[PDB]
RNA sequence: UUGGGCUCUGUGGGUGCUUGGCCGCUGGCCAGACCUACUUCAAAGCCACCGGGGGUACCUACCGGUUG
């Protein structure tokens, strides 16, 4: 197929270690994960992630208050804007010093910085969205004021109502007051009194007292006044008072001053609100066992935002309703697989957490979580129905899920225990297939009575990797004992016929066509076989096709260094044409199936916190101590609950301890998607979502000379050769052209053309009244379109029926939308409305 | 090995799927969806002797 | 201009004028070594290499002639005011302005050099001084010196100022004179003569760290140093010939390095710019030389294409480095060590561009998505025969490639003092190159060393082979070229023809590399193995498909299914590659002469340029032309297209710029540039062009300015039941408003204290939320009613958040039982007039069933609306029968579609 | 010797399951003594095969 | 330095040990040619991977090949694999191994056992 | 191609997107300068990781008392 797919959004990570923000819409969120950020539009459902990466991992974003504009901010320090409407990157820049500190003034003229001990200010730079005629610059940036007058790290800054002053709230116990340019009646002053450093400081609506909230859950309000003596004025405390939190400190700290009222969130995740200049609590609640990195808050005030780190665990509050806007859980260890839904509208994954949850591709949300295991989840699979769902987990137990009544209708579990590494089901909806470690026996269920009905053996190991053809003729298994097996089942006899190898499998595929599979062996070869004639057809040698490497305590050179030269997971294309095949690598590498070349290779991640996303590391990394991300740093920290090291000693899998600073990148798992035109890739950078491009790449499918999109519109117009008109639409195969003239054409002619259309583009076409069905609001057209479509051309579709699978299944689903959508409520409200009609 | 299958119960409502799922200012879920009651009607009643 | 690309760098490019560099001093620790791009001033610090620490903008409009460093800032002259271009004098800092001067206006004379000392800032311009007090920044006064002879006036040499004197500058003659000039009152106080008056004119001149002690360098062959106070000659030495003037001196001021035993003090290092030699005294016993640094830069040349000579010298203070800087794109420092003690230095840093024009362009393709994008590596191809990888991020990471050890092989030939030249030595200037990264490891590709173009495999085949190859001008070789080692490769292979190569590409594999001669023969290599896999043809009919005329143009279709060769004269043969057999041949021979292609990837697109000033595009998937752009007035340079497919750009031999919109067929852009551009490219993220052009040396990068804001233009030039918009997430929730805020309170409820405060802050806008957009909808709705377009309060019902929405539906009511007063009756036949004017079928029924879900008790006891209602209800059948007989119709039969086989 | 065994490792020949392990401490409980063996590409492998001459390059 | 690829084939209970290296060209059994070890109608097997490759391929070098244990069937069928397991070495280890791939391809597209010593076990319909 | 080669050993850039060196920083300094003044009022609480079983006279922590 047309395989060029530029990065599409971020999925499934929901918050890093970073800082949240608001649009000044007030609607929309920003929020970092690894070194994108992501945002939630919450009016309408919907998030997307911009187009840079950066390499380390995000640590401040700040906005401009026009809203167009962003910077965010890595650790380390490494610097880069965008414009948002237009969803582009304009710049990078090097701060000198790993930031800390950052808010930008409402005025959106200068902006203010707090690196490691430094104060610096800014300006802002004039923008080629803003200038009418403009050009990048190359220095985009210039430096106004710098201040050196300050002793240890400073940790909050924010700017006046007027963007005159501004005030930086310390490390080391102090505040100062600044001034944006020289006033008169005035000198930089500092504040001090603390116990424990201060997090926030922050003025008055009207400008004269001053809060002040440090670490120790010390609230002290400061006001300009003589000294007790009585020109001569000082900016002294009028009161105090501190939190009541018995047992943590404060991390977080924030505050409106146009509606005066505060927020606090503590190290034993609970947070609390505060009516401020009267210093009555609004409220308190817990909302996490760890605790809060970050608060801040809405641009009107209504609506809180938590960040808490060391889960996914965002949540947006809405206080004064006592209600939950979201409370959204991203992963906290690896994912282990995942998959999509013959739905095609979400995915499904399931991580060695313990939780299972259904994220929705639109809208960036984990739907529901399902926590009904007790250990590590690996396999996760759907029978073809897409409503029932099966997971096999760690804890000996294949739980079966239903997805319209969200319960577990059955779980099974082998006689002497076991715990499955690996599972699938029948296509059927009835057959459960499962596979352990520990007995090499591979087992099936019956769904529909669940007692056990059949140990198929066979095998000199543990039984690797599962998969049902999916017509539901032959089970296939993959075993370490360097071999693969055919078990045809649902025949009288069950027979097997073995498949010699050259070593351990790792992972199975078919093809949609059910005469093909795909095995991805240990070497890292991919062996291509054909089912009936059990005769390999094709192979595909791809280890220097996958090998990157260089990971910390990796003392190998990246090309020699073992164990990432595999593809741990494959799987095939819904056209069926291309595998996919990701693993413990950096790479996915994407392959055809017949010419055996290789279409295309994606790194997975630009990151650098992670170790394996560079095939050399450098040597002023290097130092006479080892690496230096080898060493244990945790005893410069504040807190006693980070100081701490909870670990096990050597446990790769399942660890509660989480030492977790710089892990690994596997791509643990790939999945295209039932739709085509996407996949996606579940990886330790949360998962990725792929899509093709289509609409900013031209791509004439077999053009003329003739046929401009001026002379399309022209026998559109003054021809009105309307056949004609659209076949050399598709024919230049441009977007917005082929929505104007399908909008254009009147739907009397529908018929015409359609039964004089050509079958050859018909695919394409169908494809086309499928998108417009779903997002285009003219839905009685469409209608008529695809019912003219299917009743000209229905025995040629049914000859077919598979070299259109995806243009199939994408008009299923859109009727199916407009279905759901319209006529149980067109049906519900014309019965009501009789019912009290009739009295 | 893990242990052996201790028998747990835990219970559920009458209440709706969307009562279900998680925290989010939208129902994914589309407008047949919600009225489903996350039981059965042989929960509700079967006859029996 | 343009009206898409605005200039965003010339980059690629250190010090191509002869302008004297500066170098101011900081810290302890640092210096700033800066020089003039020929258009913006650039510094670079010392301690940290000497990358890249600013550049200037804006650029000005002219050459800048002069530059100096003061306190921070920078003061650049530019302007030659003798042929039209306006002059001036700036100040920047931190690369931007941050002043301009007053000039004079009878100022006809380019302005040589700046000189800033006491308070007062100096101009020398050509035979006239102008200065100013730096303070105010004002303009103070202006001297004039004045001769007999128009020769004998002329300001040559320069005007520096005694260390310790009392605002006194130093001028000297075009006669050999040297003329004190007290500053402050603008009064010339002393006049100076040399010994032996046979020498002419002083060429340059500047203060020992002695005392009252100058060195005075006449172009008639003897240095001078002298007591400016005394007029006795100090030391006097024969130090240039007549043909060769020392140029630039500096002194060192170390403490030691001089009497053969490194220990004594007083060396001084003498520069010419006939020669790129330069030359160290040791001055203790009587001045005797002491060393050559023998061409430190390349040596210049009239007849040699190869541009050389020295611009300036400095031993910066204190330290024994020693900066130089030449014409040929070059800044080296080179410093004494002490254990050994050294007559000559060695080179301690080193940044070095071209010695002549960019002759090809190559972007690199992308890594594939990581680190780079696409944008890191710019290769330019250079007439003086070398190639550099460039950055286009850190413009201290760009690295020459180098061909082995070209240098050692020279010195310990004879090249580089006095049988050709240096850039003989290397491999000759290149005609084109092309690349491939699917297989180049990084640095550690081969580990060991391996040789150079010689004409094993477990080892290659884990890591990676070479990736770029390159056609050069003459030889029927074609080198390879290692990019993971920045390094020359180990295979250059011939033609099979032995004529001349002419171009070159190479797979998307990155294995094959296919070359294409002159004389027609078009050859195929694997690259790691260095061997010769199918000849084009091997051995329509087969063995016969052989190119008569040059072979340029070939491209690999990604799939190594295609190749696709072009020939020079006539036609274009898709050659199946597996076989090595002529497939299919397209003719255009008798009309034109094609010179060259360009191929996108993903879209099966190839562009032929073609003699007859015309760029044919064919789609290679359907073997006929699909356009054919008709723009050139020149013989087109280069041509290439953006990766979206959007553009196809070209620049001729007109010096013009023309871009079509391919799809639209049009020209969108073209415009006019100084010198006709000699190779554009553009990066693979649609965002860079890169372009260089024919006589500067260093290229000119470009940014796309429609890629960044919506540009207009368009300007071919010469010279039925719809729904709405509304978020179906939005009326969703509406519909569905009672359980999702059961489900979005949390389980544990928060922890109020017993003393509620009551009356809690106002929040939202005005008491209420920030969503409700703002200006009663009972009076929108009766008021619709009492006119009858209810569509303003329906719009408005749109313009609801769903909370709102769905209080404002609550809070409806008859009110007092007339006809026209009640908003539920109103509501219904709002609804009923939205159902025959057919727009919001979707929302009609979302607050139908809402509504009716919360009034059915009144509406059941009234009758009054049930007959609009029984109105409604006839339309509502209508219209859910017809659709709901379409879609159910459409749905089932695509059901059985995709499962018929039951 | 334990020690020659933990250089071993450290360099990386020795295969868990079908992962690589580096981690010196991976306790291997008694259901993976029967699996932890080497790895894909081993000098190691290679030489063992050399001794008992059945040495396969393929 | 010179260089050696040393191959095993196998069957019921032949061994096949062969070792290619660079020469002349010739190919050798326990010390005598090629077609001349058989029953004398077998040598198309032998043949086979030779008329698979072209011998334009196997010009580079030799083939020494020892076998021993089984019948003759058994030796034959494993002198060509060892055959062709060498020469797919030799091409892994000393030339591209793109002609690695693309040798590897036209073999087991031919055949799968001309690679791969898939046994014969016993597991009969239980 | 009018010496060749191995091996070792230094220096310099690179191996991550280019905004200066320093200081008491809205300024100055890179040759530095002035060097000790000024003061109304100590403090809010909690927690704060040593391997298991075991003894406990003395020390300690706590808890409850006793005289002074």
């Amino acid at each position: 197929m047309k395989t060029n797919f530029k990065f599409s959004n971020l999925l499934g990570t929901v918050y890093c270690r970073g800082n949240l923000l608001f649009s000044p819409d007030g609607t929309h969120l920003f929020s970092p994960v690894g070194n994108r950020v992501t945002v939630f539009n919450l009016v309408e459902n919907k998030s997307y992630t911009f187009p840079f990466a950066h390499r380390k991992n995000i640590s401040r974003i700040g906005l401009t208050p026009q809203g167009n504009l962003l910077l965010s901010i890595d650790e380390d320090g490494q610097a880069i804007l965008t414009n948002v409407p237009r969803r582009v990157v304009l710049y990078h820049f090097s701060f000198k010093s790993p930031v800390t500190a950052l808010a930008f003034s409402p005025s959106g003229r200068h902006f203010v910085v707090g690196l490691k001990r430094k104060i610096e200010v800014w300006h802002v730079p004039s923008t080629p969205d803003t200038n009418e005629d403009g050009d990048l610059e190359f220095a985009p940036f210039v430096r106004h004021h710098t201040h050196m007058q300050h002793f240890d790290d400073v940790r909050h800054l924010e700017w006046s109502s007027d963007s005159r002053f501004f005030l930086s709230a310390s490390k080391d116990l102090t505040a100062r007051i600044w001034s944006l340019d020289t006033e008169e009646g005035f000198v930089p002053t500092v504040l001090s009194g603390h116990r424990q450093g201060v997090v926030g400081a922050y003025f008055s609506k009207d400008q004269e007292t001053i809060y002040t909230v440090s670490k120790d859950g010390a609230v002290f309000e400061w006001k300009y006044v003589a000294k007790p003596g009585h020109e001569d004025m000082q900016w002294r405390i009028v009161n105090k008072h501190f939190f009541m939190q018995n047992a943590a400190t404060l991390r977080c700290a924030a505050y409106h001053a146009e509606s005066n009222l505060l927020v606090a969130g503590f190290s034993n995740g609970i947070f609390g609100l505060y009516e401020m200049p009267d210093f009555n609590l609004i409220h308190t609640l817990s909302i996490s066992q760890n605790e809060i990195d970050f608060v801040t808050i809405n641009k009107s005030g209504e609506w809180l935002a938590f960040g808490a780190s060391k889960l996914g665990q965002l949540l947006v509050w809405e206080w004064q309703s006592e209600s939950y806007i979201l409370k959204q859980q991203g992963h906290f260890d690896a994912m282990n697989s995942l998959v999509y839904s013959p739905d095609g509208q979400r995915i499904v994954t399931a991580a060695d957490d313990g939780k299972i949850k259904v994220w929705d591709v639109e809208s960036g949300f984990c739907i529901v979580t399902f926590t009904e295991h007790t250990s590590g989840v690996t396999a996760c699979e759907f029978a073809k129905k897409g409503s029932v769902l099966f997971t096999a987990s760690l804890d000996g137990s294949v739980r079966a899920w239903d997805l319209i009544r969200y319960r577990n209708f059955r779980t099974f579990t082998a006689p002497e225990r076991l715990s499955f590494t690996c599972m699938a089901v029948d296509p059927s909806g009835e057959v459960i297939a499962a596979g352990s470690i520990d007995s090499f026996d591979i087992h099936i269920w019956s769904v529909q009575t669940g007692q056990l009905l059949d140990r198929l053996s066979g095998h000199e190991g543990p039984v690797s990797s599962l998969a049902f053809a999916p017509d539901g003729s032959v089970l296939v298994s993959g075993s370490w004992d360097r071999t693969a097996r055919i078990w045809s089942i649902f025949s009288r006899t069950q027979t097997s016929e073995p498949l010699q190898l050259q070593s351990d499998v790792l992972d199975v595929a078919f093809r949609p066509d059910s005469k093909q599979i795909a095995i991805s062996t240990l070497d890292g070869q991919l062996t291509f076989w054909s089912v009936s004639e059990a005769q390999q057809v094709s192979g595909v040698d791809g280890r220097r096709d996958v090998s990157g490497g260089r990971r910390i305590t990796d003392r190998r050179t990246a090309a020699n260094v073992a164990g990432t030269k595999n593809f741990n997971t494959i799987r095939y294309s819904m056209d069926g044409t291309c595998l996919l095949a990701g693993g413990n690598s950096k790479y996915i590498c994407l392959y055809s199936t017949t010419t055996m070349v290789l279409l295309k290779k994606f790194t997975v991640s630009v990151n650098l916190s992670l170790s394996g996303t560079q095939e050399f590391l450098n040597s002023k990394l290097m130092t006479e101590a080892g690496p230096v991300g080898l060493l244990d740093d945790q005893g410069e920290a504040s807190d006693l609950e980070d100081r701490i090291d909870r670990s096990l000693p050597g446990s790769k899998r399942g660890d509660p301890g989480a030492r977790k600073k710089f892990p690994e990148v596997r791509v643990s798992g790939v999945a295209f998607s039932p739709t085509g035109n996407s996949f996606c890739a579940a990886s330790t950078e949360g998962l990725l979502v792929y899509s093709l491009d289509n609409t900013v790449q031209f791509d004439p499918f077999d053009l003329n000379m003739e046929i401009t999109p001026a002379s399309t519109l022209a026998v559109l117009e003054k021809e009105k050769d309307y056949l004609k008109a659209l076949v050399m639409a598709f024919r230049l195969n441009e977007a917005g052209l082929i929505t104007r003239v399908y909008q254009a054409i009147p739907y009397t002619d529908i018929g015409l053309v359609v039964e004089q259309f050509p079958t050859v583009y018909v695919p394409r076409l169908l494809r086309f009244v499928a998108a417009q069905t779903e997002q285009s609001p003219h839905m009685e057209f469409c209608l008529l379109w695809i019912r003219a479509l299917i009743d000209k051309h229905g025995p040629w579709l049914a000859a077919n029926r598979g070299k259109v699978d995806v243009e199939l299944r994408v008009v299923a689903r859109a009727v199916a939308k407009m279905r759901d959508e319209i006529r149980r409520l067109a049906d519900e409200n014309v019965y009501m409305v009789d019912y009290l009609l009739n009295q | 090995k893990p242990k052996p299958p201790a028998p747990t119960l835990t219970v559920v409502s009458d209440v709706a799927t969307v009562a279900m799922e998680d925290a989010q200012p939208a129902t994914a879920q589309g407008v047949a969806g919600g009225e489903t009651s996350m039981i059965a009607p042989q929960e509700v009643y079967a006859p029996s002797k | 201009g343009s009206a898409i690309f605005a200039p965003y760098r010339t980059i690629g490019l250190i010090s191509p004028t002869g302008v004297p560099f500066t170098s101011i001093p900081l810290g302890k620790t640092t210096f700033q070594i800066t020089t003039s791009v020929g258009r913006a001033l650039q510094t670079y610090d010392l301690k940290r290499g000497l990358n890249l620490v600013f550049v200037t903008r804006p650029q000005t409009p002219s050459d800048i002639t002069a530059t100096h460093a003061w306190k921070e800032r920078v003061y650049a002259a530019f302007g030659d005011p003798r042929n039209g271009e306006p002059q001036g004098l700036w100040v920047f800092q931190r690369g931007k302005k941050v002043a301009e001067l007053p000039l004079p206006s009878d100022l006809d004379q380019p302005i040589k050099q700046i000189l800033i000392f006491g308070g007062w800032i100096v101009a020398c311009a050509l035979t006239r001084i102008e200065v100013w007090k730096a303070a105010t920044l004002e303009h103070y006064t202006t001297i004039f010196p004045a001769a007999s002879k128009k020769g004998d006036n002329e300001l040559t040499g320069g005007a520096i100022n005694m260390p310790t004197f009392l605002n006194k500058i130093f001028v000297g003659r075009k006669d050999g004179w040297v003329e004190i000039w007290n500053v402050s009152t603008g009064k010339l106080i002393y006049t100076l003569l040399p010994p032996s008056p046979d020498c002419g004119a002083v060429t340059c001149l500047q203060p020992t760290p002695a005392l009252s002690l100058l060195a005075i360098a006449y172009s008639g062959g003897p240095l001078v140093i002298q007591n400016v106070l005394t007029d006795k000659t100090v030391l006097l030495l024969e130090a240039g010939t007549d043909d060769a003037p020392v140029t630039s001196i500096s002194f060192r001021t170390d403490g030691l390095g001089a009497g053969q035993d490194g220990r004594k003090d007083g060396v001084m290092a003498t520069a010419t710019s006939v020669s790129g030699d330069v030359t160290f005294w040791d001055l203790n016993k009587g001045g005797r030389i002491m060393g050559v640094l023998r061409s430190a830069h390349n040596p210049p040349s009239r007849h040699n294409i190869v541009r050389g000579g020295i611009s300036k010298i400095e031993f910066l203070a204190g330290q024994p480095v020693i900066v130089t800087s030449g014409l040929d794109n070059s800044l080296k420092t080179w410093i004494f060590d002490e254990s050994p003690f050294s007559p000559v230095p060695r080179i301690l840093h080193q940044r070095s561009g071209h010695a002549a024009p960019v002759r090809c362009l190559h972007f690199l393709p992308s890594d594939f998505d990581g680190a780079e994008g696409g944008n890191k590596w710019l290769l330019s191809g250079g007439k003086d025969r070398s190639l550099w990888g460039w950055s286009l991020r850190r413009d201290g990471q760009s690295a020459e490639l180098s061909q082995g050890a070209i240098r050692k092989k020279a010195r310990k030939m004879g090249l580089l003092a006095g049988t050709t030249t240096l850039e003989d030595l290397k491999a000759p200037e290149i005609t084109c190159i092309a690349s491939s990264l699917n297989r180049d490891g990084g640095m550690g590709a081969i580990p060991g060393k391996q040789m150079i173009w010689d004409k094993n495999a477990e080892l290659s085949g884990n890591t990676g082979w070479e990736s770029v190859v390159t056609a050069h001008k003459d030889d029927p070789y074609a080198r390879t070229w290692f990019w993971g080692r920045r390094r020359a490769g180990r295979w250059a292979f011939k033609t099979g023809d032995g004529e001349p190569v002419s171009t070159v590409a190479i797979s998307s594999c990155g294995t094959f590399a296919l070359v294409g001669s002159t004389g027609g023969s078009i050859d195929m290599f694997n690259l790691q193995s260095g061997r010769h896999r199918q000849r084009f043809p091997s051995r329509f009919a087969p063995g016969t498909g052989r190119h008569t005329n040059a072979v340029t143009g070939i491209v690999v279709d990604p799939l190594n299914r295609h190749v696709v060769s072009c020939s020079l004269d006539g036609k274009v043969k898709f050659w199946d590659f597996i076989t090595g057999n002529l497939v299919d041949e397209i003719d255009w021979a008798p009309m034109t002469k094609i010179i060259g292609c360009r191929y996108h990837p993903g879209n099966d697109l190839i562009a032929f340029a073609c003699d007859d000033r015309s760029i044919r595009v064919v789609d290679i998937e359907t073997k006929n032309t699909i356009r054919e752009f008709w723009g050139c007035r020149g013989d087109i340079n280069d041509f290439c297209f953006s990766p979206d497919g959007r553009w196809i750009v070209a620049a001729s031999q007109d010096s013009i710029i023309r871009v079509w919109d391919l799809p639209t067929a049009h020209l969108i852009d073209a415009f006019r540039l100084e010198q006709p551009c000699t190779a554009l490219a553009f990066s693979h993220t649609g965002e860079y062009l890169a372009g260089a052009m024919e006589g500067s040396l260093g290229v000119q990068i470009w940014t796309n300015r429609t890629l960044f804001r919506h540009v207009p233009t368009r300007q071919i030039s010469e010279s039925m039941m719809t729904l709405s918009l509304v978020p179906r997430s939005r009326w969703q929730t509406l519909l569905h408003i009672d359980i999702i805020k059961a489900r979005n309170k949390p389980k544990e409820p928060p922890k109020a204290p017993e003393k509620a405060p009551f009356f809690l802050p106002p929040v939202g806008q005005n008491g209420i939320s920030s969503l409700i957009p703002q200006e009663t909808f009972t009076s929108k709705l009766l008021v619709g009613g009492a006119k009858g377009d209810y569509t303003d309060f329906i719009e408005h019902l749109k313009a609801l958040p769903p909370a709102a929405a769905d209080l404002e539906l609550r809070s409806l009511s008859i009110g007092n039982g007339d006809e026209a007063t009640n908003e539920l009756l109103h509501f219904i036949r709002a609804l009923t007039s939205r159902l025959v004017a057919r727009r919001d079928y979707e929302l009609t029924q979302a607050w139908m069933t809402v509504f009716l879900r919360l009034h059915f008790d009144l509406i059941m006891e009234n009758e009054e609306l049930l007959q609009a209602l029984g109105e409604w209800r006839e339309h509502q059948a209508r219209e859910r029968d017809r659709l709901s007989e379409l879609v159910g119709y459409c749905g089932g039969v695509v059901s059985f579609l995709r499962s018929p086989r039951t | 010797t334990v020690q020659a065994a933990t250089k071993l490792i450290e360099q990386g020949h020795v295969r868990v399951g079908v992962e690589e392990v580096r981690d010196p401490a991976f306790l291997v409980t008694r259901n993976m003594e029967d699996f932890v063996t080497w790895t894909v590409g081993s000098k190691i492998k290679q030489n063992i095969m050399k001794y008992r001459d059945k040495l396969d390059d393929f | 330095s010179v260089q050696a690829v040393q191959v095993f084939g196998k069957k019921k209970n032949a061994t096949a040990v062969a070792r290619c290296v660079q020469g002349k060209g010739l190919i050798k059994v326990n010390g005598k040619p090629l077609k001349l070890f058989a029953p004398e109608i077998l040598r198309a097997k032998l043949y086979e991977p030779i008329l698979i490759l072209g011998t334009d391929k196997f010009a580079d070098v030799d083939i020494r090949i020892r076998v021993a244990g089984g019948g003759h069937t058994s030796q034959v069928y494993a002198v060509r694999q060892a055959i062709a397991k060498s020469i797919v070495a030799y091409y892994a280890k000393y030339v591209d191994e793109h002609s690695k791939n693309l040798l590897k391809q036209e073999l087991i597209q031919f055949d799968r056992s001309l690679l791969v010593a898939d046994p014969r076990r016993c597991e009969p319909k239980k």
